[PDB]
């Protein structure tokens, strides 16, 4: 109902991911052979939020 | 290295017709020219100044 | 050797000009050449020859970003008017690079997606719970913040808008433009009899016509 | 059809266009040396600053 918040807390959680995606771009290597661990782990939870 | 007295700096001159006229700008080749991506040149004269 | 023939092999690191076209980035092919002459002779005096049709690449390290496609070389004769039997020579060799597009992919193009996908969910929530603008503005947020991700990954040059960023624009205005329809609608949902009529061809559309036609629905 | 190739002030040469071209063709630009004289068959694009001309007769371009 109004004031419970579900989407205000989930679509912030996603915020903080696309800031942690800033993050991890300052540091993974830049070939294109294979996608790194950390970035798919970043892809993972921004589907799954 | 040496004073105004002693080695004197000019432009370059060139020849169309048998006359002279000095080189007042920066030379282009405009075939070999590859523009910058951020920058297009407007004005490129040349100048001796005392 | 003792007939005099040398053998000269050194080693170097090119840096050379290039013009590169971004039009298709992340998916753009490169043509890149290296112009090779001699300075302070003209082609009476020393001239130059290609050893071979095609570059050496037997002992080539791959790139990692970079697919070789062709590569090969050509010399040639230049005349001045100036000078009628003076030649001037140059090799010039050339390589036709493709580019891997997996970094960008997954770095800049996937959230572009998730992000379209979001500005079109906001359409099923509805106003009675106050979260429309919520959703909506925060979406926007983070694709703002996402736009330090691209700015940071992307080539600043001007020769050309990239592919990358026409997407990146096209998902901007389809966000705002949600927005600015959202705040139409919750207008509309919030209209008090009191000051507003509801006028005859709104009830004839969207009571009597549409609700019929809307199949998918229940 | 029939136009001349020669480049600059060499000794004059010609070659045959292609099956339709009309056309042919005179290109001239300086350089930190000189002057170069290209011609060929066809009425090419240029990039700016460079001299160009067009001519529908024959041996023309010269
Ligand atoms: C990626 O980027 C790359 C860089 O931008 C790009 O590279 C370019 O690729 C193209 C091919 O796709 C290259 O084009 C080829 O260039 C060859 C070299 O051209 C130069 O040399 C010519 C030959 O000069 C000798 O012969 C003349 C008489 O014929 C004399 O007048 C000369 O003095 C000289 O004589 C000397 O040698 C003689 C024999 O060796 C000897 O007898 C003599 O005594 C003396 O020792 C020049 O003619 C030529 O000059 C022309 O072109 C320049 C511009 O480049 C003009 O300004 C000039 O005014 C003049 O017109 C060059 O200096 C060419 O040989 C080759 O031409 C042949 O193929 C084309 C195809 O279109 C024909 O039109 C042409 O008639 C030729 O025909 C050939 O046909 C078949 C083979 O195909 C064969 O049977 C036939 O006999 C003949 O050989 C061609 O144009 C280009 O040079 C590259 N540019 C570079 C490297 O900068 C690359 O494509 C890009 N990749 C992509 C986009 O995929
Ligand atoms: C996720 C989106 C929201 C959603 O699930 O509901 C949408 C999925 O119904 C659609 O409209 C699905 C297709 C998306 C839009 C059309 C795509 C192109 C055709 C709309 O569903 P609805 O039919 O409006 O729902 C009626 C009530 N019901 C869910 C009990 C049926």
């Amino acid at each position: 109902q109004a004031g419970g918040q579900k989407c205000t807390l989930s679509i912030s959680v996603l915020l903080a991911q696309t800031i942690f995606l800033f993050l991890i771009a300052q540091k993974v290597p830049e070939t294109s052979l294979n996608v790194p661990l950390i970035g798919k782990y970043l892809i993972f939870v921004m589907f799954v939020s | 290295n040496y004073d105004a007295n002693e080695i004197t700096m000019d432009l370059m001159t060139d020849t169309i017709d048998g006359k002279d006229y000095p080189i007042e700008w920066i030379i282009i080749d405009p075939e070999a020219f590859t523009e910058n991506g951020e920058w297009e040149i407007i004005h490129k004269p040349a100048k001796k100044n005392i | 050797d003792y007939t005099g023939k040398i053998m000269w092999t050194p080693p170097a690191i090119f840096k050379s000009y290039c013009e590169i076209i971004v039009t298709h980035f992340p998916f753009d092919q490169q043509n890149c050449t290296m112009k090779l002459g001699i300075w302070t002779y003209d082609g009476t005096k020393v001239s130059i020859s290609p050893e071979s049709d095609r570059p050496d690449l037997s002992t080539f390290m791959e790139s990692g970003e970079w697919v070789m496609k062709d590569y090969r070389g050509w010399k040639h004769w230049v005349y001045y008017t100036c000078c009628p039997d003076t030649p001037y020579l140059d090799i010039t060799y050339h390589f036709i690079m493709q580019r891997i597009p997996l970094y960008f992919v997954v770095n800049v193009i996937i959230p572009c997606l998730l992000f379209s996908f979001l500005t079109g969910l906001v359409f099923y929530l509805p106003t009675d719970s106050g979260e429309k603008m919520t959703l909506s503005i925060s979406v926007l947020l983070s694709l703002t913040v996402f736009l330090l991700v691209i700015v940071e990954l992307i080539p600043s040059t001007s020769s050309a808008v990239p592919l990358i960023g026409k997407y990146m624009l096209f998902t901007m205005i389809f966000v705002i433009s949600s927005i600015i329809i959202t705040v139409v609608v919750i207008n509309t949902h919030h209209r008090s009899p009191s000051t507003h009529t509801m006028p005859q061809w709104v009830r004839k559309i969207f009571i009597d016509t549409i609700p019929n036609v809307m199949f998918f629905s229940t | 059809r029939i136009c001349f190739n020669h480049q600059s002030s060499q000794p004059q040469t010609t070659k045959t266009c292609s099956p339709g071209e009309s056309s042919c063709y005179n290109k001239q630009w300086s350089d930190f040396r000189g002057t170069i004289i290209e011609r060929g068959c066809g009425c090419p694009t240029v990039k700016p600053g460079i001299k160009l001309s067009c001519c529908e007769s024959e041996v023309c371009n010269n």
